[PDB]
Parts: C-alpha cells; structure tokens; sequence
C-alpha cells in the first residue's frame, strides 16, 4: 500500500 | 554520508493510509454529497487532523483559464477567541482574495459571494470550540443559505460547548467517531509503521510479544504517541550506531513518557 | 468542573464521556472499599441513567478505602502540606 | 568587458509569454469586438500592468493618409486620489495632444473629442482604486456616451471601491481573475526563466528537486519574486566570477526576503 | 578592605557543574533535536531556574552581518494572569524587538514571525503556571505549526493545572522530575560548596559527622537551602574575624530555620 | 588658553568606523547595481541616519561643463506627518532645483523630471514612518516607472506601517537590520572611542573590567547612550580639571541615567 | 570542576 509524505501532499495541493 | 540522509527522513512528516482515515473518507464523501453538516469527534491524538488534511489533499482547486478556482473542500483552523470578522476574514483569504479594511457585515457579503463563486461543497472547521458563541450563528447561516456541508471537528471539550445551545446542537448531531487501537488492529499498525515509516535496514520485529509489552503500555493505543515513540527511538538508534531498534533503548525512550 | 473533573473525598476523577456534561450535576455511585474507580450516573427525563465508570487521576493501578483517603487527608491538613 | 555586458542586461527588464498574459489578451479581444466594459482582478504581484502593456503594444496605432492616428487602445495608470481633471490630461496626453489651461469643463469636452477623433475601441485604467469616488461619473460618462470598452485593473481593494455604489457595479460586473502559480506550472515556468532569461554559459538545471525546494519556499507562487530571485542570483554569482547560479549563492539571495 | 570584599562576594551567586544540572542539558539537547514539547517539575528550592538559565547561557545567540539574530533557545518568565498578548509581547522584545500597539492577533502574526525569523529551536516558559487557561492555546499553536520544542517549568502545582486540559495534558506529557539531595550525594555536594563557592581561609570540614547532622536537619536536602545556610554562615562567621565555619556558629544560622 | 580648545572640541559631532557601518555600505552597493528597493530596520539609537550620512558622502556629484551634475544618492529627512506635496519639494530641494508655487500634480511634474536629469539611482528616506498613508503610492510610482532603488530606514513602527498595505510590502520586503554592541564588540567599540574619539592627556584605560561594568550597566549596548554618556563625562572631568575620565565622574553621570 | 557566577553567566549572555 502507498503512504504519503505530509510534506509531498502539501506540495502536490493547489 | 549515510546516517545524516535517514536522520533528515525520520525528523519529517508522511501520511500512512490506515483503517481509521479511509473510514473518515468514505463518511465525508458521503456528507459532501448529500449536503448534510456533521461533527467528527474523538481523542486529542487520533489524528483527526491529518485525516482531513489527507481528505483536502484528495480533492484539489480544480482551475479553469480565467475564473476564480473551483474549490470542493475548504479547511480552516480559527485562532483563540475567533469572533465573526476573524472567521470570516480567512474563508477570503483561503480561497485566495485579498481581505480589505471593513466592517463585520462587509466581511460576511463578502465571503458568501466567494463560498458562490468558487463553487464550495464543505466546510472543515478545526479545534472548532475555539470559536466564540456568536459566530455560531454565522457558521449556522452558511449552511442553511448555501448547498455547504460544514463538518465540525474536535475533542469532547467540543461537545460539552455545543450542548449549551439546542439550535447548534441539532444542526451537528450526525458525527463519526475516532477511537484508539487495540489487539490485532495496534499490532498490525506496529509492523505498518516498521515496513514504511521507520525503514530501518535491520528489520526490530516490533510485533513480538516483549516489544508489543513495551509499545502498548507506553502508546496507550494513541497514533500520535506511535509515530513520536518509535521514530525517537529510531533517531536515537541510528545516532548510536545500531541497525536497528532493541528492546533496552525501547525502554529508555518509554521511561520519559 | 471543566475538563470532565469531579471531586470527591479531596481524589480528582475523570472519565470517558465526562468533558460534555460540564456545568452538570451528577450522582456519583461508590464503593467504600475501594473509591480508586466510581461510576456516574445522570438524570435524564427525570429517569437515572448510567453516563460512564470515572478513575482517580494517576492512580489507577492502586486501591484505597474511603477511610484510608479520609484519615490520610487529615494528616495532610495538620501536617500544612498541599493535597 | 564582457563582464559588464551582463550585468546591465540582467539588471533591465523582458516579458515572457506565460499562458496567463495569453488567457487575457484573447479574453480582452472578445470585450474589444462586443464593446463590454468589464474589470481585471488579482494579487499585487501576478503580472497584470506588464500583461496589460503587452495588450497594449499589440494593437499600436495606425496612421492612413489625410486622417487622425487611430489608436484602439489607450492604457493609463492615474497618480493617487486622481481627480475628474487628471483623468481627462492623461487621455489627452496619450492620444499625443497638447493641452491649454482649461476649466474641467473643458477638459472633459476635449478629451470626448479626442477620444472620439483617435477612433479609441478600448481604454484601460491600470491601479483603478487610484480614482476618487466622484470621477467615476466621468469614466460611466466615457463609456455610455462613446462606443467605448472601459477596462479596470486592480487589487481586491479596487471590488470594496466599486461594492460602495450601484450605478459602477453594474456598467462593470464582468471580470477576469489573475492568479498565483503552482505545481507543474511553476516547474515548467522556472526551466522557461531558466533558458529564456539567465542564459548563463553553464546549465544551473533548477528543475531539480532539492533547487525547486528553495525557489517554492522563497517565491510562495508570485511571477514577481520569481524573477527578482533569479536575477539577483545571476548578478551576484557573475561578479565572483562564477559559471553557474548554484545551491549556496541562491539560499544566500533568498534568506534577505 | 579585605572582610568588605568577601562581604560583598558571598552576598553574590554562582552555577556549580552538579549531577542534576549535568542531567537536565543531556536531556534538554534530546528534546531540541527532537524538536518534542515536554516539561520539567519538582519541588520549589531544587534549582530547576539555575539549571535552566545555564542552558539558555549556553548556546549563544549567532550574530551573521546585518541579518536578525539567530537564537536556538529563548527562556522567558510570564508575569501573573498572563494573557495571550502578555506572551506575545515577551517573546518579541526577548528576540529583540519593540512592540508597537496593536489587537491580539497583530501580537500573534508578528511573534510567529520573529520566532521563524530568528530560527528559535527551543522556548522555555518558566513558573508555567501563571498562564491564564487560554493562552495554552497559543503554546499549543507554537508547537504544532513552527517546528519548535516548548519547554514548561514549574512545581507540583503546575501538574494540577495542566490536568485540567486534555489538550495540554496529552502533549506535555514527557517529563523530568528533579530530586533532593540525600546520602553520598549531599555529602559529596557539601565539600563542592567548601572548596568551590565559600573559599573560607582554612577548612571548615563541614562533611564530617557532626556538621553533616547540623547541616542535614537545616537543609532537607533542598539545594536552595545549603547555599542559603553556607553563605548566611560564612558572611557571619567573617563579620566575627574567624578564618572557618564550627559547631556552635552554624547551630546559630540554622536556628533562625 | 589650550583648555577651551579641547572643550570645543569635546561638543562636536565625528564619525568612527564600525563593523555595522561597513555592513551596510557594502549592502546598498548591491541593492545600488541591482536597482532593488528594500529597508532597513533597528531601534532608534543604533546610529542608522549616521550609517547613511557616511554611505552619501563617499558617493557626491560628479559632472562636466553645460551637463547637468549626476547625484547618485538622494537622502531626505520628512517632516511629521509627510504629505504628497512636502514629499516632493524635499526631493527637489535636495537636487538644488529651484522651486516655486503649483498645484501638487506641478511638484508632482517636476520631481519626475529632476530624479530623471540628474541621474539618480539611490533615494534613502530617514524616518519613514513619518510619511502619510498616501504618500506610499507616489513612492511606489518613483520606484516603478525609474530605475531608482528606495531604501526606506526606520524603527520598528515602519513593519507596523507597512503591513497595513500590500501593495507597498511587497515591493520592500527585503531587509537589513541594526543590532545592539555586546560582548567583545562592546569592548573593542569602547577602546577604539578611547584612543580615536577622546584623546586625553593621560589613558582613561577604559576597558578594564570595574569600568566596563559601568559602562555596561549605563549604556545598555547603544551606540548613542554610549559617545552621549562619554563626551558629558569628559567634559565634566576636563571642567573639574582632571586629565583624563575618572571613576567618581562616570559613576556621577551615570546616576543621571 | 567549573562553577559559575550568576553575574558572569549574565554578563557573557548575548
Ligand atoms: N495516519 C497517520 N499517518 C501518519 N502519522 C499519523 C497518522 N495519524 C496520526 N499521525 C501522527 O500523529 C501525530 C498527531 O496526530 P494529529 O496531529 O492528527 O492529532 P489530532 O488528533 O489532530 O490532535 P488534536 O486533537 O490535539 O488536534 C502526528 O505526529 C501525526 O503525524
Ligand atoms: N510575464 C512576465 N514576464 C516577465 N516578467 C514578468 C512577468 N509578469 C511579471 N513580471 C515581473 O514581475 C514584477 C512585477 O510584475 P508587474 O509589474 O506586472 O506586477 P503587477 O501585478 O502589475 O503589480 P500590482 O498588482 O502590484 O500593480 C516585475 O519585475 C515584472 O517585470
Ligand atoms: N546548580 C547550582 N549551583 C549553584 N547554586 C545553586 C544551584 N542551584 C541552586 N543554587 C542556589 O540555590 C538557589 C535555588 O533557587 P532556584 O531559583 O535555583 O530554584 P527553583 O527550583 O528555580 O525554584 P522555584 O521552583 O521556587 O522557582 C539559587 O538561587 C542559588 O542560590
Ligand atoms: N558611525 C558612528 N560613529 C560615531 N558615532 C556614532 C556613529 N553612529 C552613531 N554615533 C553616535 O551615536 C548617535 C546615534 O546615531 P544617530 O543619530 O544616527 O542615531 P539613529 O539610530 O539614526 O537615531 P533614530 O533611530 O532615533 O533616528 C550619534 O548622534 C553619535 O553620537
Ligand atoms: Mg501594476
Ligand atoms: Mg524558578
Ligand atoms: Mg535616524
């Protein structure tokens, strides 16, 4: 299964 | 150099899919289409912030050449004493207009026509009892008005403030609850967290019985004490020169908390 | 009180659902023997319920008769120490 | 010294051809056809005077024989707490005309002939909250009487101007939003300013990773320190005699802001 | 006038390298790397302030050529019913800053400012305890959002009121707990004062039997006592013209007790 | 009589090269080449107008026959609450045009015109948060439309004032602060005033550790506390005709303190 | 072993 860095989806938002 | 690379790694932040957090999504996704406000309530390290934070992050300001974003899911966190001005004040700035000089009825007109114009389905409201007892009115207002889901989120300090109010309290009774973990769910976890957060190059076999005695005495099941227990005693593992977690520095890290 | 606290016989309780009744009055339901655990009770349509089990704060993994924490409370407060 | 050739070249100023400049130059060719007025809204530093001259130097004026210049576009930006006669020198003295110690009264007549005789299609007022609230008369005046598309460019400041009165709102409903970059479209923007504006004799590949990192952080998505940035890095490298703008030399410009 | 100067002297105050103190930076390092909130308690006259003032007098601010200063670790002592602005206020001219008039939420943007600006690894609150109930909530706020380890300082009392907040409870829950000094250890603590702070013109042998039961019973093991007891003593004993401390002129000092 | 000599020149002004004075220098010399406004910050007796007064000096006209003289760097002190007209009649007193009565778009006229004919690259305002709210727009419009950096200098009440606009924080968000003398700087700073500033007929030794204290405890690191304090107790300790500072003179002025 | 001044830590401080 995937996890998500916090940061990574922080970057990845508009 | 090696070590400093996983030192950088183990001090930052991920977000891990687990039962409790596709449990939230598929209960949101639900209130974001039938419109309907509701309340997630549960301890103060479940991590039900970064439940909602993963959720924002799925459903992204979709954008068209010259208009104001398309934007699904706000989430806003109030400040202290947040009263009407100060809550309206960042909904305008969240979906990214300027905030100008006015008074409170400036900013309520103002962040009705932009919660319109940017075609917003949900509302997250975090530490929600830091709002003052009038903004609730407010809050109410949007809801009915507009076609917004607002969804309150916060511990059961949350709820002994809305029962002082029935006309809140009855818009935000369907909730979800968040709990802690126990037996198969908490031993599970622990192997997920070894696998893909700590990714130690000697495997600590976490889920045995005398790591297992140590980990559910001192996590008392919380998410938030797993993730600062285990990548403290990974930092401190790594910085004394082990491969891997053992049970004594386990138990060293264990005896501050 | 605030926070879901109740006290008793100078021991501060607290509980699982406590926090959301604050201001309220409850019927606390004890056993002498051993007060280190009490279960609250509330009024509800003028029907008693039961609302949740509240444990002495910190000491949890012991037990005290209400006689212990009574004469031991009285050394406290003629000894000047806080409680 | 080539040295110095450099330095006054990256010290002056280039525009770049960005999907945003391109998204309003075809939306203001739809509003010069149809004769709308209409408003351009965005964050101070997202690109709106320089997208706007662009327009303008597009569309320069014609010169027929035996005729007046026809110059379907006039821009001006008025000075602060601009009054009804500032507004009429300005068109008058972009139109090339001279102008003799008139009454406002005056003014205004000859600025309608003016405005009139140069065949003007479009007129935008760039910082339009510059305006005193009593010129707007003569700008709804502009726009009734001649066949004229007024276009207002502004800050959020410039919708809490119009809001305060019924007879603007309406000549001026439409609008256009400038907007901050983000994700791929920042990435892509920075290789552009990369090729297009340093052109050091070396790659500095800031597309990577570990570069965007301190670009993102330092920038926060405005066009405007995008460029001031890279700029200042090139200046800086260039006069110790480097190739290339690297790691170091960069957190060293960004940490001023 | 050589009594005046050791009148004077004694009068003054040192930090003794002792094994609590030593304990507490070990400690303190762990939690700034880290980057962990937890708390030090323990009863009133163990020297918890001392210990920390040598933390925050180790560690140097770093001065870098016309930048703000960089500031690993900020120690600050709230006055009584501390209000969010209180705080706000210190923190900002600890770093260095005066404070201008403003609302509350002027105090918070700018303090989250200056703690991101001067790079603050670490913010110790002593006497936590005067902390009005709110501003707990700006603590928390610090802590989650700035990658910062708040410290609280405080005495048995302080526990009785960070338990009456769940939300502080659950994330001040690491702790250090300092003790008192008995057996070898006050023994051995008693010849560092002899030959270390009193600098008395012949021993004194305040270790020996009978002056460990003068000074055991006087000092309870409070560290803030023995220095109190010894200093009063030797200021004394000099007033009187004898080069030691004895028997009968310290059972005068620790009569007063 | 040689006394009165050095009386008189006990009174007047001088300046000594410092490290923050350096500092500066060569930081507007970047932001010089470059064309980049930006501010500079620090409390009220760091010596800032002084810093600038010695940057003007090292950079006055140059020229040739019938060409107007080029003046690189402009510096302006505005009256209390600065207006658009009195900012524009210091700029053009300061060029040495002669000036006479007009509307304030005819001061306006003529400032653009003397900043472009003189060449200026560098316009420093001392005290800027004097300035009225509105003369920030002409000040922007100065910066934008020439190739001129602003450097606006001031307290910490110039931040308060410009956060309360966007459009000018952005355009001067960059910075350099004034920090207070400690330490070794301190020390150094005071012997350099010694042997360069007082000159008198025997050593005062100032740097020795009783002296220092005084000095320490009455100037609190400020440059301005410190040449104020030292010419009034050279003054009094040559009127009392004493050769040199004493420390029954220093402790006296001090106690005014 | 090392002991301090009160003072002299306050006056080394920043
Ligand atoms: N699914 C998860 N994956 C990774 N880390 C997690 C997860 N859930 C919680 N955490 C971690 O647990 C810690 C606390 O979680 P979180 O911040 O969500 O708490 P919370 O329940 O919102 O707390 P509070 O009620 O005080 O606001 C953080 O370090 C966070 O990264
Ligand atoms: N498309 C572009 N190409 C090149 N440079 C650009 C572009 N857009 C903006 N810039 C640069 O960014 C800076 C600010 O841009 P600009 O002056 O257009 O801002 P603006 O949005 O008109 O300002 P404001 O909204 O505050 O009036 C300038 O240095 C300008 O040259
Ligand atoms: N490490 C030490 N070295 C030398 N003297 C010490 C040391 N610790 C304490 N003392 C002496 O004893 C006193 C103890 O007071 P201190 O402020 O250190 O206690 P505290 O624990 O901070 O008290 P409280 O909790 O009541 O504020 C000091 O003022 C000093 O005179
Ligand atoms: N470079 C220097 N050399 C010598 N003396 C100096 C120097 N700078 C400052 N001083 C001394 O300290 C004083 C403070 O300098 P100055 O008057 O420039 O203060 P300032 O920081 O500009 O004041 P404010 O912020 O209140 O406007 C001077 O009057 C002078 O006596
Ligand atoms: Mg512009
Ligand atoms: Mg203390
Ligand atoms: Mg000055």
């Amino acid at each position: 299964i995937e996890v998500w860095d916090y940061e990574q989806l922080r970057e990845e938002y508009g | 150099e090696w070590l400093q690379a996983e030192i950088a790694r183990l001090k930052g932040k991920s977000i891990v899919p687990l039962q409790q957090v596709k449990t939230l999504h598929d209960w949101l996704d639900g209130k974001r289409k039938a419109r309907k406000s509701c309340r997630v309530v549960g301890e103060s390290r479940t991590g039900k912030t970064v439940a909602c934070d993963a959720y924002r992050y799925r459903h992204k300001p979709q954008q068209e050449a010259g208009r104001p974003p398309t934007v699904p899911v706000v989430y806003i966190r109030p400040h202290q004493k947040c009263g009407p001005k100060d809550l309206f004040k960042k909904i305008t700035e969240y979906l990214k207009y300027r905030v100008t000089k006015g008074t409170v009825s400036d900013f309520r007109d103002r962040t009705i026509e932009v919660l319109k114009g940017c075609g917003v389905e949900m509302l997250i409201i975090d530490e929600a009892d830091r709002l003052k007892p009038e903004t609730f009115a407010d809050v109410r207002d949007i809801a009915e008005d507009l076609g917004i889901a607002v969804v309150l989120v916060g511990t059961d300090r949350l709820d002994a403030v809305i029962k002082r109010d029935e006309q809140v309290l009855e818009r935000f009774r369907a909730h979800l609850r968040f709990g802690k973990l126990s037996g198969e769910d908490f031993k599970n976890t622990v192997e997920m967290w070894e696998q893909m957060v700590l990714k130690l190059p000697v495997s600590s076999n976490l889920k045995s019985k005398e790591m297992l005695r140590i980990l559910t005495s001192a996590t008392e099941g919380y998410i938030g004490r797993l993730d600062e227990i285990l990548r403290e005693a990974a930092i401190r593992s790594l910085s004394r020169g082990l491969k891997k977690i053992d049970k004594a520095v386990l138990q060293e890290v264990a005896k501050e908390y | 009180q605030r926070g879901g606290c109740l006290q008793f016989q100078n021991l501060m309780y607290r509980g699982e659902y406590l926090a959301g009744y604050a201001g309220e009055t409850v019927n606390l339901r004890f056993d002498p023997r051993d007060i280190t655990t009490i279960l609250v009770y509330r009024q509800e349509n003028n029907q008693e319920v039961f609302l949740t089990r509240a444990h002495a704060q910190g000491l949890e993994t012991e037990q005290l008769a209400l006689d212990e924490a009574e004469a031991a409370s009285r050394r406290l407060r003629t000894a000047g120490k806080t409680i």
